[PDB]
């Protein structure tokens, strides 16, 4: 995986973190969100599928890949969020809403997190909002994220990483630039100390015509690794498509239970009706006439009150929450 | 056709002082102004393109900003090999029109 | 460095034709925009025409007074710029330049390019 | 009914920024939806190494911007049709019917409904006008800055009002696939 | 001064405890709803539901598996303190009290409560009993029992909000700062001091 | 210590949990809540009262009884609630404001939790609202929940448990049914495969004439327990009153601290006064005349402003917050 | 490190705690809050300044100074506040918005927490609200708490302790009173059982003529400690100015980033302009005319909407958020 | 073009910190009121209190247990930057002046707001504290500080206090003069002047 510029690090200032949320979606009907980071889960050091642990990027100059157990990962928006599933780059979360999303790893005393802006809210399906789906009610049409991980809602593209250079690969002493590659890994080099000069070297070798430490660039060629097409990394000179990874946790269609409000008391009056309503939560009431003019009305009503509607010969029709249509004349 | 104006036309000064040069465009060009200069008896040379950022090949004492109909060319120090005729070009729609120029001389 | 050299100009008869050359070298020739720059004695600088690259179809734009009389003919095998000008008027006595245009922004498809490179400039005299 | 276009929430994706900070970089005009090319000057970028730029001066930066469908768009999307309780221009959204006067195909308006247009969900001929533009990066490490108007699909979602199943008179329920009363 | 009337107690009211008796199921038979004398007693009989308890089995008949749903109310257990008592006044020994007054925790209201038996739900006085410990509680709080939908067992009910709490919300100000002529209202017994 | 059909179990869906919250009481003036739970607290294996550990039945088919301790219980609404007291079916906890209540037992990795709806609102007493009881003020009359654990607020009624059938008590083999009771205890069986048949078994017993597993039931005779009238459980045939526990944690009267606002600055004019007020919190002002019409005005004041009231010859009374009514003419 | 009467102790009621907050400062632009606590933070028992541990006043009858470490303290408003700095009597923390501030020490199973009322609200700089400092944006003037503790924001004034009486020093038995000083620590006593009498003892000493336990006062002569001017203690008779210690975490003037809002799209009509705006957060729009009459209009604009503004010949200037002021003039195109 | 007036500083103001001295208790004697030069200094004599600190007996001779409490106001430590300055302005060299007669400056944002004179003190409004400098010892204030009688057994002094009129004015400052001055000109500080102002 790759490491990018997190918009919120620990103390006050943004910095680099391995667990950036590049984007986050919140369209599911239960309030569940799906979270990607730059790192992958469910894979070991070699890449074999192992659920209990994951891998991430090391904070050193050789930029190798370490690994850690997945019991130390924590996700929170306002309070902590419960983990549901994972496949590679992705998570999924369920928790009451907040103004931002956080994923946090606690590697002993070294805790790292990343925070981005997303305005997640508590969403409902149907015509009355609800804290939890109740024990009793109508089963209506809803869309939820799938729990099963072997799903595919699309594809993302990965390309080759570019020159990931380092400052520790160069040293300055006695007015001459030296480059020391690590053991066994050839590190190529390129700079402007006069004419064009390019090579690949694996041993500490002197260099002519350079006077300042920041004048040159050294980096190792890692062509065996795939990174996501992110705006925070350097890519290779050939930006061709070479692989596709799935989008698990599809927005699957299923049935969800919704609450039913109290059945109102209808008072019949000459060319008019009165709805005696009781509602603990705001319930949508929508009426229309059965004639040429609809005369459509809609209100969100809190508490207990009474509403009067004049009734013509053509007739009226009202829906109280998730109830069936009731017709009058 | 988009008309180019070049005001002023005579802004001779000394070394290290404050000199500001403008090139008004007629219609609403977003930021497509390129800044040039002309040595006598030589080829032209570009200084700033996209009206805000510095082209490679020139020192850092040249700077520009602006969007719309008013742009600027801020010179930090008038080192005495800056004696040239500065030009401004729009490259948004055909035809591409050059300004008449400003003969800046140093004595 | 982009090298642009001009040759082929000289003293010619008015109402005739000639062929000059701008041998471009130092860049990828098949995907660069070429423009031409004309300079008047007593007036400023004048634009002549623009051509596009090989994926665009080698189409050519022109100024107001040069439509139907000037012909730009590029070729990728030898990397040179030609200009077949016909009907030499009395207002064509000038010093010509050949330029390379790199593109800086391609807003929704169309690409707008400034004048990046330049030649040394050669002088043509149309008189009798 | 005939299908003019479909629309949904667009996904903002940016390719990786080129900084070859001694010589100029050249981009290519692409047929991507709302494709934009810009070149940028001196930033002297940092990665975790902290030195990715030889020639601390002379800097050039390349960045591209385009939009493409969000991965949930096979479910949460709106279909615009032209066709009586139905107006001449109707909008289909998850079985809910709205009599919105959407703009014609090719006439994209940013910040409004139908700001991104394509013939199908798998169609590659996507056209878009989201009023996206690139800004000059100022911070010393590498990033892309961009400002853009909000999704007109979500804004129209907020002000959709009631659908035609409660709006159409004469007491008839609007049914979808195909459109009928 | 002690301007006091002669008053009588009609009923007491407070928040209600909607207790639910445990549902009973004839596994393979038939049921008839009985007629109890509880407060707002409502019992109606359903068809085959086939409920589960923890092991996925409670009966042996997929049809004719009827269920008895039962629901009624009493006083809530906290009602010995936060309760409102309905009083009617007579000629007092001008009267700042109206003909129908309500006492709750020392605060006196001049509210026209419905009489003993003139009941509609959703407002004040929705529960009547002669005393806190009285067993002859009568109530009309529009309780309706619904058909169970999910395979696991429950009894559902849709019922109105508390008219006690609704009246508490729409209480207004008491007569200690509402009665004119500078008269300080006091309780036990109900009276008007320094009038 | 029974189990009910909790409306919000651990992940999203309702399930059967032994810690179901049945009814909720929040009428005390300090904001504490009595949670009535399906389990019982404070008794050992023999039933001897000890504070340190409690009851539940587990998720197995014998439904025998195991113990957890006080350090594994957690109560939360929006933040964590501090525990106040416990005996049996009842709780007491001081909680932050929120929308729903939740108790949970932390049995290692077993995050067993139940959540029901109660929109808890922070409430105060007096005519000034306050975040905390102040160090200074008058001593007034409100009502508190009693912290003493052997109190009594009322009574609850229990009856005998009903038929709790199971499917593992049966097993299907070669299209035939068998009854496998647990060893050492007698299990009542009942089945219908034509003629109605009852009986008692204690060992491995063959039942004839039956082909499927969905028409026979079995349960042990459990008459050594008492169960509350919960709406999620089946009842016995003889549903008479067979027990009475108390309701502790009684709402008891006490003395109460409330704050006092700043004394207003009174500006006098011709048949009228002007109240120069300061109040950081919403406080109540109730004014009345001493004439034929009392002219009762009551408003809640935020911030600083100036109010003008006309004072007649009969006089006027204003009550500013909880201060003494200052009488003017 | 004295003990103070905290307005909200752990259970419900106010009590005496060594972690009492006297006052709360929340004037910093980033949302950081510095707390004055009644204990001393960052010193050991002897007086050497060390970061890893602090001192407080112990719950015992000889009031010795007892020490705990950094890992057991906590700051919270609604969630857990993170610590950023500490020196002496003061703290600093980054906190979420809430209604109160807490400090709490976790001495194993012994929990002590103090909470005081303060209306803490989130605050920003610029003309649009923002949650976190963005990557891209211009740079404006702000003021933040200085994170370095070796800075002075002011002087606090502390004096000598007064007579702090106990009940464990005196006991009543057989109609007589007694005073028990600790080992080697002379303890003053003063009482009135007839004539007034003062005295200093170090061992167990009887006082004659006394029969009630409420009537005498015994307290240690404590000269080597300084206590802050808190209203929760009895002061010494000579309450003159004695010492001034610094207040760390000064407001330093520095620079802060603010985001760029969406630039509006201009619509032109006769002697007036319609501005189309998009804003995910409320952003301030300030318009004023360029003539004799300013005609100032003020509005907070959220969502997407359109505003109509009339433009005269003398001109009009509108500023959208923190942007550069754009001045516009109307022509005579009737 | 720079238009600057003649400026002199009258007072500086900010949000006030109510510092409370520790109370002192005479056993059963009699304490008296001593006049001080502190800002908004208020002192009085109460009767019996019988305080409680830790032992139940801080004081013998329980009847006539007079306690003397002290309260005054002085500068908050954060007022070195967060402060408002009152200023008189004079004629500045068709004459036009965007400033009014009375001007208030804070954080560079300039306000032409009417403020009371030095010593004409208003509780709950602007100018609730006045001093010639931040480190000046001649602080004067009258923000209507009234204390209350303690009633709880422990020792603690109570008070009720008006809200900070600096904070009230900060809530209701309105639009500053930088974006509402006529003839289109920004107002710049140190020194106070108007830059490039066309009339
Ligand atoms: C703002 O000004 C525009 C005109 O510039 C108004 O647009 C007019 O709106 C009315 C009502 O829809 C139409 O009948 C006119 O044809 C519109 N004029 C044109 C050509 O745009 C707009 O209504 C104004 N908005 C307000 C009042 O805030
Ligand atoms: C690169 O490194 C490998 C050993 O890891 C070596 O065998 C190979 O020759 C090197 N490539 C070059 C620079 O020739
Ligand atoms: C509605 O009308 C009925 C009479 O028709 C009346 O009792 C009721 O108060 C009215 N409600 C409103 C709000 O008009
Ligand atoms: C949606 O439209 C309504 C007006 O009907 C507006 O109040 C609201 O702010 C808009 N956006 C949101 C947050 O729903
Ligand atoms: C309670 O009464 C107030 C009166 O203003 C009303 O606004 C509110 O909707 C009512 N409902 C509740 C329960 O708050
Ligand atoms: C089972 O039943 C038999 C016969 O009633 C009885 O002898 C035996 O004790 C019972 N065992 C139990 C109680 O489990
Ligand atoms: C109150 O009276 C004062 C003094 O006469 C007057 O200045 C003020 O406007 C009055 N305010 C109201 C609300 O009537
Ligand atoms: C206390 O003071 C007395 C008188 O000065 C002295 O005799 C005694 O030794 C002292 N005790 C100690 C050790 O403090
Ligand atoms: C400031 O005044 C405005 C207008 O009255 C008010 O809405 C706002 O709540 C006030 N803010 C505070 C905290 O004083």
């Amino acid at each position: 995986p790759y490491l990018g510029f997190c918009p919120y690090c620990r103390h006050s200032a943004p910095c680099f973190s391995p667990i950036k949320i590049e984007n986050v979606w919140d369209e599911s009907d239960d309030g569940s969100i799906r979270i990607q980071v730059s790192a992958q889960f469910g894979y070991n050091q070699a890449g074999t599928a192992d659920v209990t642990k994951f891998r991430y990027m090391s904070f050193d100059h050789d930029h190798d890949i370490k690994e850690d157990s997945m019991d130390k990962i924590a996700i929170s928006t306002s309070g902590p969020c419960r983990r549901l599933g994972h496949k590679g780059y992705f998570l999924l979360a369920q928790c009451p809403p907040g103004d931002s999303v956080t994923v946090s790893i606690t590697s002993g005393a070294s805790e790292n997190s990343c925070t981005v802006e997303k305005k997640i809210r508590r969403k409902f399906v149907g015509r009355e909002e609800y804290l939890f789906p109740p024990v009793h009610g109508k089963l209506v049409k809803c869309h939820v994220y799938d729990h099963l991980k072997e799903t595919s809602a699309g594809y993302i593209t990965m390309h080759r990483p570019g020159p990931h250079a380092y400052k520790s690969y160069l040293e300055e002493a006695s007015g001459e630039v030296y480059i020391k590659p690590p053991s066994g890994k050839n590190v190529t080099y390129e700079c402007k100390c006069g004419d064009y000069s390019t090579g690949i070297v694996s041993t500490r070798t002197k260099m002519n015509g350079c006077t300042k430490a920041k004048q040159c660039i050294a980096y190792k060629s890692d062509q065996t690794k795939w990174v996501f097409n992110s705006p925070d990394l350097i890519r290779h000179t050939d930006h061709s498509v070479q692989g596709k990874l799935h989008i698990p946790f599809r927005l699957t269609p299923t049935v969800c239970p919704v609450p039913l409000a109290h059945t109102p008391t209808v008072t019949k009056w000459f060319k008019g009706i009165t709805l005696h309503l009781t509602a603990t939560r705001p319930t949508l009431l929508t009426t229309r006439k059965l004639g040429l003019r609809a005369d459509a009305t809609a209100e969100w009503i809190t508490g207990t009150t009474s509403r009067n509607f004049s009734v013509g010969r053509e007739g009226l029709e009202y829906v109280w929450g998730n109830h069936e249509p009731v017709r009058v004349w | 056709d988009i008309q180019m104006t070049q005001s002023p036309s005579s802004l001779s000064a000394s070394a290290g002082d404050r000199v500001t040069l403008t090139c008004r465009a007629s219609q609403a060009i977003s930021f497509y102004l390129a800044w040039y200069q002309q040595k006598p008896g030589k080829a032209p040379k570009r200084l700033i393109y996209d009206a805000s950022e510095l082209q490679g090949g020139v020192p850092s004492r040249f700077s520009g900003s602006g969007s719309g109909t008013d742009f600027t060319l801020s010179i930090n120090s008038l080192q005495p090999e800056d004696s040239a005729t500065y030009f401004c070009l729009q490259y948004d729609s055909p035809p591409f029109t050059f300004g008449p120029g400003t003969k800046v001389e140093i004595k | 460095e982009v090298q642009l050299v001009e040759s082929g100009a000289g003293l010619v008869q008015p109402g005739g034709s000639l062929r000059l050359s701008c041998a471009a070298s130092g860049f990828t020739f098949s995907d660069s925009w070429m423009s031409w720059v004309r300079q008047s004695p007593g007036k400023g600088l004048e634009w002549v025409g623009r051509i596009k690259g090989k994926p665009d179809g080698e189409t050519a734009a022109y100024a107001a007074s040069v439509k139907g009389r000037f012909s730009i003919s590029r070729d990728d095998s030898k990397n040179t710029l030609y200009l077949q000008m016909n009907s030499l008027k009395t207002e064509d006595t000038a010093v010509y330049y050949c330029t390379r245009d790199d593109r800086t922004s391609c807003r929704r498809g169309v690409c707008y390019a400034a004048f990046h490179s330049w030649g040394q400039g050669v002088l043509v005299t149309v008189s009798s | 009914t005939n299908k003019e276009y479909v629309t949904c929430r667009f996904h903002t994706v940016i390719p990786s920024p080129q900084v070859k900070c001694c010589g100029s970089l050249e981009c290519k005009a692409s047929s991507k939806a709302d494709y934009t090319c810009r070149v940028f000057g001196g930033v002297y970028p940092f990665m975790w190494g902290g030195a990715q730029c030889f020639c601390d001066s002379e800097n050039t930066q390349l960045s591209e911007a385009y939009v493409e469908f969000a991965p949930d768009c096979t479910i949460d999307h709106a279909v615009a049709l032209k066709v009586s309780p139905f107006d001449h221009k109707v909008v289909i959204r998850k079985g809910l019917v709205y009599n919105y006067d959407f703009p014609e195909y090719g006439a994209m308006k940013p910040g409004a409904f139908g700001d991104i247009q394509a013939s199908s969900l798998d169609a590659t001929d996507i056209v878009a006008r989201t009023d996206i533009r690139l800004l000059k990066p100022s911070v010393k490490n590498i990033h892309v800055p961009y400002t853009q108007a909000v999704s007109g699909y979500e804004m129209w979602k907020n002000n959709s009002g009631r659908p035609l199943q409660e709006t159409a008179p004469f007491g008839c329920k609007i049914e979808v696939e195909p459109l009928r009363a």
